RNA sequence: GAUUAACCCAAGUCAAUAGAAGCCGGCGUAAAGAGUGUUUUAGAUCACCCCCUCCCCAAUAAAGCUAAAACUCACCUGAGUUGUAAAAAACUCCAGUUGACACAAAAUAGACUACGAAAGUGGCUUUAACAUAUCUGAACACACAAUAGCUAAGACCCAAACUGGGAUUAGAUACCCCACUAUGCUUAGCCCUAAACCUCAACAGUUAAAUCAACAAAACUGCUCGCCAGAACACUACGAGCCACAGCUUAAAACUCAAAGGACCUGGCGGUGCUUCAUAUCCCUCUAGAGGAGCCUGUUCUGUAAUCGAUAAACCCCGAUCAACCUCACCACCUCUUGCUCAGCCUAUAUACCGCCAUCUUCAGCAAACCCUGAUGAAGGCUACAAAGUAAGCGCAAGUACCCACGUAAAGACGUUAGGUCAAGGUGUAGCCCAUGAGGUGGCAAGAAAUGGGCUACAUUUUCUACCCCAGAAAACUACGAUAGCCCUUAUGAAACUUAAGGGUCGAAGGUGGAUUUAGCAGUAAACUGAGAGUAGAGUGCUUAGUUGAACAGGGCCCUGAAGCGCGUACACACCGCCCGUCACCCUCCUCAAGAGGAGACAAGUCGUAACAUGGUAAGUGUACUGGAAAGUGCACUUGGACGAACC
């Protein structure tokens, strides 16, 4: 890296410039104190302090991204979302007044939620012993959790089965799905965990 | 290079009661100084460091080994803890070093003024290859003109936007300043980038010193070092390998 | 192990110049270069005759010289004047070191057609930077 | 240690020297190499120490043994005086005797070269 | 301290050897390493009782959330109890010394099986 | 070997043979204390005065008894139990509880060190009982002697050679699992062997010194007995003795060799221990690929009259930043002979070299000169509350280049691989001189097959068009996909079916690729664009500039390595080491009913890998059974193995 390891990553959150300074407490002043005489790594062009700024969904986009065409993946991301949006407010519309309340229609909560739920809980970690190779369970850290949802889904949404379905309206698709628990991805997540559920008589052979 | 003189006489005897330890001036340094810790006994920061070791070599004239070093500047702060006199703190000045603290704060643009009297900053940046000079001026519409183009014109990239935005963004300052940056080199990015770089260079000329230093601390007056990587002979890229058979 | 132009390591015994000691990574960090012409410089031409002729005026300055040369020649160029600096040896008397000025300048000026001029420096004996 | 202070200030006090540090392997063996050509070893060593910090011979008495350099030392129950030249069977710890002994020193010391210098100068005068 | 008289073989001991050790019996100037406790499976019955409900609840999250949640704890407790106990161990509170300074203190004062 | 010279002796020289010259030395590991105890004849002075553990703990034989755990039986519950790295086989008259329950074996005590001559003896009780008022002493006897084994009769819970089955394996006559027998136990006889070793004889005495090869368990003295005298043949043959009959004890010789051997030093290595790490990295991980397709290009193989070299990491778009003629060193034919050169050779040798480099190195050590320790051996040389190291110099580092102090370059020693290049050039040695030299003309440089690296794709995050990011169409046999095939034109050139570019025509294999595998930690990977070197022209290649621009970076010592401290070592060109046994020929010797066996040498090929590292099942002794073979297993014994050496 260019930068030496003095430098440090930069905290770009308004509210935390903006807090009084009786609210800080001894440690957090301390901790501003100290920030005045270090370097700052330079701010990153992937994110800025718009209100509008998700890192969920800058990772979902990153991820998506083949060969750094980021406006590629960025479009994509945001006919997604525009798309989840409308099939929303179709099925809004298209209901009864008692439907209408459960309906959501905001895409990032949508999302949020897909991919929680979309998320894997225990995880299967291939060990050697005796010769041979067991699947055992294991706890997943929920980075880990997260980046098997977001590449799950990325992996799904990208199978040849959809014929000549743009991407937009697949992501939309599976993302309403896992929404509401359904589809290839939950599925999967369930496939996870049956085989985790079998293989526990191997959880002793896991040494930490 | 400094030489120690000769250390005995015409008759072979040695001048220094220390000679033949081998380290004369390094021993007598710590024989003083344990004395002088011996007498406090009996008796009862930021702009300083400790001397290096190549500097105690260069006072003592005499090689030293890093353990060696590591007890005299032990010693050295044993007898700074102490309720030390005026002639305990001279021996330690003696090898207090000055240590220039240059302070992080961004230096800020004087406030020009056109032909109409309206006040202005101007600030330069720099981006991989790309280079923009930024004016920015105290009152405005947030009108942005880029080479004499709309920046909504001249960036058809909502991510170039927004890093336009980020700097008067991050200081609630919106639609409150008239930009006129030219940008030259590199691509769409770099050139964004740059431009980032100088408007907020220019704007810190128009918030406070708080404001400059949470400006500082968020990354936005920090020149990005990151620059391509030369391609090196016998790889395929910047680091890529060619495929390694075994 | 890299071996170009590099006096290895030795028991501490050989005595080395300055030019020999130093590799050629260290070409215009620490050594200069021993042949100064405006051939090699952008938009420029001409440079492969004057390598040539460098190379023929060092061979035949060694060749001339037998024993007497303590270090290599630093030849410059200043319009069509060759200047040959030399460092030689007090051996060879003074009258032999003056005939073999005369002789190789007129040599070299009706050989290359151009006025040559060798300068040389004597040395009690050969330089020692440090010993490899 | 606990007398490393007290014993280089003896020395300095009384012109002679003194050695209370770690005893670099061949101060006295490989004196010529370290200091100088014509480095000048001394002529009488006293010991008020024989063993080191690991209750071992002090290797500057093996040293001076074979540099032919006398060895004056102070010897406990516990020291190996064999090679020392005049060896003073007694308590090396207490700092009473241990004072005792710099003090006996120190002041045969000064007496001598007090009485060098009376004798010089009076060949001199007469 | 168990006796040693009599028990190695030795030239004026009669009866036949009762220790035979294969390194001599002569106190070293160094102690072993702080030898690590080798990692066992954790959480493993937290796991369990979540997977019990997956079965009963047929792998339905929602069902089991409670179950879910309290094996996440519990490895995240254990991940941060590792990540404390190497704390611990660097630190060496729990010993009576660390391995390092015991072999320092021992090299201040070295066993002496030989005359000098 | 000849030749020149030299050396020794000399009317002799010296090839063969024989003789002369050998016991006061040792016995823990080199061969050697005989498995143990006790005599007479004798020997010794350690006998007498004169004496400090007498006695008790697990000596021995006999008789009796039994606490825990088994087996079996009985009731009641369950359908499983056993088995391990994982399984299978096996048993389900099985498993669990409870109760009854032995001719087997004797937790804890034991951190004690006792008894016995040794072998051995560690549950309890009782009886008998543990020689010698100097010492050594029997291999010419007498009496004992672990385990194994034989004989005859019994017991039989459990274990277990053999055997059978299951598994593993290339095979598995083993290791792993299951069942069972001889056997382990009792009684009466035999057998008489052990790494029967504490490899250290009994008795008396010393710690004085001249202590002392090394290691081990310090060095010795007096006396006596036993044993030993290069290795292997050889715990063998013959003879003799024995209750032993495939046996035990004593025990040679011939052929052969210049060694064998014991203990160490250093290094390497270990399927070696502990600890800490790996930061594109060893594993799980993240991204893009390779291995599947077509094409370009290199290599192997085949082919041709037709180069050469690299060819594991460290070869394979490599010498070439480049072969149509030239280049060219290849082949065929023709020609010249002091030849472009005070000739020439791209002839052999890179295992003679210089020159330039690869590699560990994505290391940090190398080393002059001294000094000290090892009894002055090979060797080694550090502890900071410091204990023998000091060290010039090279390297690392620092400085320097690019955009910083970061990063990338560059650098990177001594050495390793007799690593690459005699074809850059030079050069030692050897070789050709009417040719292995020089010139001219023409020509090969292909693909049965296999493979390496790239390029293009297999499309929808795509294809075409405009634009260089607010669009319109296409989207499966006229879709995506050739830089390929065929035809034509152009460029260069003297020469283009051949090289390059363009146009036309065609629209192929292919549908995200098995085992396996490469690279990358940030402006990096990935994708896209441009320029340069060299050419007359020529690469999908190389060098280089820029653009857009990520994900993981957290856990682990399980796998592979590194470092620190050790351990082992029969290896030392150093584990790609060494080494063992069976199955052919020849040679020598020995024992032989001349067929054959044995030993050694010769040393092959074959089948395994038994030993040396925890040698991958620790090794070995005795003994029994079994096996193609080293060998395997049972039982007892040994360390000539280790168990990491405070607690954790
Ligand atoms: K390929
Ligand atoms: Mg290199
Ligand atoms: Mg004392
Ligand atoms: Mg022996
Ligand atoms: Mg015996
Ligand atoms: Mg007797
Ligand atoms: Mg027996
Ligand atoms: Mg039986
Ligand atoms: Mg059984
Ligand atoms: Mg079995
Ligand atoms: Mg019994
Ligand atoms: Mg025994
Ligand atoms: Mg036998
Ligand atoms: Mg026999
Ligand atoms: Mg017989
Ligand atoms: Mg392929
Ligand atoms: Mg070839
Ligand atoms: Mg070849
Ligand atoms: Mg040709
Ligand atoms: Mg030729
Ligand atoms: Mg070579
Ligand atoms: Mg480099
Ligand atoms: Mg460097
Ligand atoms: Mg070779
Ligand atoms: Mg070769
Ligand atoms: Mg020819
Ligand atoms: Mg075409
Ligand atoms: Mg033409
Ligand atoms: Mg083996
Ligand atoms: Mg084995
Ligand atoms: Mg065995
Ligand atoms: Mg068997």
């Amino acid at each position: 890296s260019r930068y030496s390891p003095e430098f440090k990553d930069p905290l770009i959150d308004k509210e935390y410039y903006r807090k009084p300074v009786e609210e800080l407490t001894e440690e957090e002043k301390y901790v501003r104190e100290l920030k005045k005489t270090q370097l700052i790594k330079a701010a990153p062009a992937g994110k800025t302090s718009s209100v509008f700024e998700d890192p969920v969904i800058s990772k979902f986009t990153n991820m998506m991204m083949i060969g750094g065409n980021k406006v590629l993946a960025r479009s994509l991301m945001i006919q997604t979302l525009e798309a989840v949006k409308r099939k929303q407010f179709e099925k809004y519309h298209a209901a009864s007044a008692e439907e209408q309340a459960t309906i959501e229609r905001n895409p990032y909560t949508i999302f949020h939620q897909a991919l929680k739920n979309c998320e894997p809980m225990i995880g299967l970690v291939p060990i050697l012993k005796g010769g041979r190779f067991y699947q055992v369970p294991v706890p997943l850290p929920d980075r880990r959790r997260r980046f098997l949802a977001m590449k799950w889904m990325i992996t799904e949404c990208r199978d040849k089965k959809h014929q000549r379905t743009l991407m937009p309206e697949k992501l939309s698709h599976k993302l309403l799905e896992a929404f509401h628990n359904q589809g290839p991805v939950i599925k999967r997540k369930h496939d996870l965990h049956k085989m985790a559920e079998a293989n526990r008589a191997l959880a002793h052979y896991r040494w930490w | 290079p400094r030489q120690r003189a000769i250390q005995w006489g015409e008759d072979g005897r040695p001048f220094h009661y220390l000679f033949y330890t081998g380290k004369q001036s390094y021993y007598s340094l710590m024989h003083d100084v344990y004395g002088m810790l011996l007498n406090l006994e009996k008796h009862q920061v930021i702009g300083s460091r400790w001397l290096i070791k190549e500097e105690l070599e260069e006072m003592l004239v005499e090689k030293l080994s890093d353990l060696d070093y590591m007890q005299f500047i032990r010693l050295l702060e044993k007898l700074l803890t102490s309720q030390c006199g005026a002639a305990e703190e001279e021996f330690v000045q003696r090898f207090r070093r000055s240590v220039t603290l240059e302070s992080k704060k961004q230096l800020i643009e004087p406030v020009q003024y056109d032909e109409q009297g309206m006040a202005f900053s101007k600030s330069e940046g720099k981006r991989k290859t790309a280079k923009a000079e930024a004016i920015v001026y105290k009152h405005g519409s947030g009108r942005i003109k880029v080479n004499g183009i709309d920046y909504q014109l001249y960036f058809p990239i909502t991510q170039d936007r927004e890093q336009l935005m980020f700097p008067f963004h991050f200081v609630d300052r919106l639609g409150k300043h008239d930009v006129t940056c030219t940008v030259s080199g590199g691509g769409r990015s770099a050139q964004a980038g740059a431009i980032r770089l100088a408007m907020a260079k220019a704007l810190c000329s128009f918030v406070t010193e708080d404001e400059v230093e949470w400006m500082r601390q968020a990354g936005l007056l920090t020149t990005d070092p990151r620059v391509r990587e030369r391609k090196k002979p016998g790889q395929e890229g910047a680091r890529r390998k060619f495929t390694w058979k075994k | 192990k890299n071996r170009a132009a590099r006096v290895r390591v030795s028991k501490g015994d050989k005595p080395v110049t300055y030019e020999e000691a130093h590799a050629p990574h260290y070409i215009a960090h620490r050594k200069g270069w021993l042949s100064l012409h405006t051939g090699n410089l952008d938009g420029e031409d001409h440079a492969a005759e004057r390598t040539v002729e460098d190379v023929f005026l060092r061979k035949f300055m060694w060749g001339t010289f037998p024993g007497c040369l303590a270090d290599q020649l630093v030849l410059k160029r200043r319009g069509n004047q060759l200047e040959i600096c030399a460092v030689v040896l007090r051996q060879l008397s003074p009258h032999k070191y003056y005939f073999l000025v005369g002789y190789s300048e007129t040599l070299l000026s009706y050989f290359y057609k151009c006025p040559v001029r060798l300068h040389l420096q004597t040395v009690p004996s050969k330089v020692v930077y440090k010993y490899l | 240690r606990q007398f490393s202070y007290l014993i280089e200030n003896m020395a300095r006090d009384c012109g002679e020297y003194a050695h209370t540090r770690y005893f670099r392997g061949g101060m006295l063996t490989n004196a010529r190499l370290l200091f100088g050509p014509t480095v000048r070893l001394p002529d009488l060593i006293i010991f008020l120490h024989t063993l080191n910090n690991i209750f071992e011979p002090h290797v500057a008495v093996r040293d001076a043994a074979k540099m032919n350099i006398p060895t004056v030392g102070i010897v406990d129950t516990n020291c190996n005086p064999c090679l020392i030249t005049y060896p003073v069977p007694g308590n090396d710890d207490s700092p009473l005797a241990v004072h005792l002994y710099c003090r006996l020193f120190q002041t045969a010391i000064t007496r001598a070269k007090e009485k060098r210098q009376q004798v010089e100068a009076l060949y001199r005068l007469q | 301290t168990p006796s040693l008289r009599g028990r190695l073989a030795r030239f004026g001991n009669p009866r036949k050897p009762v220790l035979k050790p294969n390194k001599p019996l002569i106190l070293a100037n160094r102690v072993g390493e702080r030898r690590r406790e080798k990692g066992e499976a954790t959480c493993i019955t937290e796991m369990s009782v979540m997977m019990a409900c997956w079965k009963q609840n047929e792998f339905r999250d929602d069902a089991c959330r409670k179950e879910i949640q309290g094996f996440l704890d519990c490895a995240a407790r254990a991940q941060e109890a590792r990540k404390m106990r190497s704390i611990q161990e660097t630190l060496g509170e729990s010993g009576s010394l660390l391995p390092n300074k015991l072999n320092k203190l021992l090299q201040r004062f070295p066993n002496k099986p030989y005359l000098s």
